[PDB]
């Protein structure tokens, strides 16, 4: 038995800060389907009429944790801080969105300051990059040379999660399958 | 919605008073809060943010913090410097943008100061446009609460007059108030003695100051 | 030199279109967060819109479809164009650098905007004159009658500047004529009447009024 290990991505004990969101490879394997327990499960782009013959290809799985009135951001042509400076899906993004909430796992009463996302850049990522950067962001007209300051700022920002925080600023755990709809014998 | 709602809205202290801000917020919100200073005509100074987090060159007797809907901000030992309207901000995730909460001002407290009193008739050059101001003011006095009661030829006059009060002064904490009686100059005409009578709490018995029209 | 100066304002028919302008020294506009904050008169903070360093841009609900925030990387300049403007878009308009979670940190002065069908009207200014009945070596009190004029504000100074200390300039009043009128007066040593000169110097720019008015005691 090879299994595509799902339950090693949706059951990951840690997850991804979204600016370093992680991204699995799903192939050379057989998929257990096995599914209402998410709060947020949204597809794109899936339209086939004939479906005795579908193959799904090019399978990727990425997660992170984002805030929960952020997953709205987490579809096709969104704009704010998540979709323009850490995770962006294309206009024509085929595939699904899948998010839980994980404030049990994730909050913590003092704050959780692990999780970041980026808060500082001067333009907007392309569809499915990863901008990992930690420079230091210079908002003026002095360099910085590495050196935080005045218009000089970390440019990753904490969500500060606590059990305390509305429903809408909880942190979510979220599991983006993107894939190509093709038709062929198997 | 989500709401900030502050409380107390209005609030007099003491210098060397210990001064708590509330903001209450309608619903859960995020760990991050921010407090602004809006001094009278000036823009909004920020105080804290995060919570807790002293803006830079802010003094150490400020101090925030809070959890779950009840945040605060605090002045340990008030100083004069720091009268203003309070504002809490929170920066709301969807739909982006800010909410702040309604404000509170905070007044210095003092001792007790009763006004000084004059009246001023209507200048000649006003009166050619048939029209008459007259002026009364109340200078440098605390408290705020004060009666200006308007009398011609001993008449107690209603309705025809407005006042309007300084914000509190910074070099020694007063109020001033000026009170405007207008008539018609064919009315002003009609009548001689023209009076202006405070009652204050700094002022054993109410204070009256008058004039004759065309006298002096 | 940090700092943000806001332009751009002014008296404006309802439906009519305004731009505000954010002149910024001391940072990049094209690289920071910038809000536009609004104050009613006597009124309480809203905040109108937002640009991101990347450029989205969002709006509160009350001027959806009618403001718009831009900026210009050439002239480090913030905007907002204001169009099909209604009576309770009067407010004094701020512009802030805007660092999310760490506040606003740096703002500008404002520029005021009124949104009405009134015209414009200079004022008038006339003497409060200094009582015959002023105590010899004591206070005396004088000052200048601001009055009739449209909109809001009028600035008032002593002397060119030179006397400051004693004055109180007091919030203007509506009168029920549409139109407002406000005093500032000036307690100066009662010895000092017959030979140092007053003179209030009034400012009305909505209207490009200025008047000096000398201030003295009355003849007879
Ligand atoms: C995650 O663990 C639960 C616990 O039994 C299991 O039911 C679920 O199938 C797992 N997820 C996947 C994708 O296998």
């Amino acid at each position: 038995t090879n299994l595509c290990p799902f339950g090693e991505v949706f059951n990951a004990t840690r997850f991804a800060s979204v600016y370093a969101w992680n991204r699995k490879r799903i192939s050379n394997c057989v998929a257990d389907y096995s599914v209402a327990s998410f709060s947020t499960f949204k597809c794109y782009g899936v339209s086939p009429t004939k479906l005795n013959d579908l193959c799904f290809t090019n399978v990727y799985a990425d997660s992170f944790v984002i805030r929960g009135d952020e997953v709205r951001q987490i579809a096709p042509g969104q704009t704010g801080k998540i979709a323009d400076y850490n995770y962006k899906l294309p206009d024509d993004f085929t595939g699904c969105v899948i998010a839980w909430n994980s404030n049990n796992l994730d909050s913590k009463v003092g704050g959780n300051y692990n999780y970041l996302y980026r808060l500082f850049r001067k333009s907007n990522l392309k569809p499915f990059e990863r901008d990992i950067s930690t420079e230091i962001y210079q908002a003026g007209s002095t360099p910085c040379n590495g050196v935080e300051g005045f218009n000089c700022y970390f440019p990753l920002q904490s969500y500060g999660f606590q059990p305390t925080n509305g429903v809408g600023y909880q942190p979510y755990r979220v599991v983006v399958l993107s894939f190509e709809l093709l038709h062929a014998p198997a | 919605d989500i709401q900030l709602t502050q409380s107390p809205s209005s609030l007099s202290a003491s210098v060397g008073d210990r001064v708590t801000i509330t903001c209450r917020a309608s619903q859960g919100i995020s760990s991050y809060l921010a407090w602004y200073q809006q001094k009278p005509g000036k823009a909004p100074k920020l105080l804290i943010y995060a919570a807790s987090t002293l803006q830079s060159g802010v003094p150490s007797r400020f101090s925030g913090s809070g959890s779950g809907t009840d945040f605060t901000l605090t002045i340990s030992s008030l100083q004069p410097e720091d009268f203003a309207t309070y504002y809490c901000q929170h920066l709301n995730s969807y739909p982006p943008g800010y909410t702040f909460g309604q404000g509170t001002k905070l007044e210095i407290k003092r001792t007790v100061a009763a006004p000084s009193v004059f009246i001023f008739p209507p200048s000649d050059e006003q009166l050619k446009s048939g029209t008459a101001s007259v002026v009364c003011l109340l200078n440098n006095f605390y408290p705020r609460e004060a009666k200006v009661q308007w009398k011609v030829d001993n008449a107690l006059q209603s309705g025809n007059s407005q006042e309007s009060v300084t914000e509190q002064d910074s070099k020694d904490s007063t109020y001033s108030l000026s009170s405007t009686l207008t008539l018609s100059k064919a009315d002003y005409e009609k009548h001689k003695v023209y009076a202006c009578e405070v009652t204050h709490q700094g002022l054993s018995s109410p204070v009256t100051k008058s004039f004759n029209r065309g006298e002096c | 030199e940090v700092q943000l100066v806001e332009s751009g304002g002014g008296l404006i028919q309802p439906g009519g279109s305004l731009r505000l302008s954010c002149a910024a020294s001391g940072f990049t506009v094209s690289s920071n967060y910038m809000s536009w904050v609004r104050q009613a008169p006597g009124k309480g903070l809203e905040w109108v819109s937002f640009i991101y360093s990347g450029g989205s841009t969002y709006y509160a609900d009350s001027v959806k479809g009618r403001f718009t925030i831009s900026r210009d990387n050439s002239k480090n300049t913030l905007y907002l164009q204001m169009n099909s403007l209604r009576a309770e878009d009067t407010a004094v308009y701020y512009c802030a650098r805007d660092l999310q979670e760490h506040g606003m940190d740096v703002w500008g002065q404002g520029t005021t905007v009124t949104v009405s069908s009134a015209s414009t009207k200079g004022p008038s200014v006339f003497p409060l004159a200094p009582s015959s009945k002023s105590t010899s070596g004591g206070t005396a009190a004088l000052g200048c009658l601001v009055k009739d004029y449209f909109p809001e504000p009028v600035t008032v100074s002593w002397n060119s500047g030179a006397l400051t200390s004693g004055v109180h300039t007091f919030p203007a009043v509506l009168q029920s004529s549409g139109l407002y009128s406000l005093s500032s007066v000036v307690t100066v040593p009662s010895s000092s009447l017959g030979t140092q000169t007053y003179i209030c110097n009034v400012n009305h720019k909505p209207s490009n009024t200025k008047v000096d008015k000398k201030v003295e005691p009355k003849k007879e």
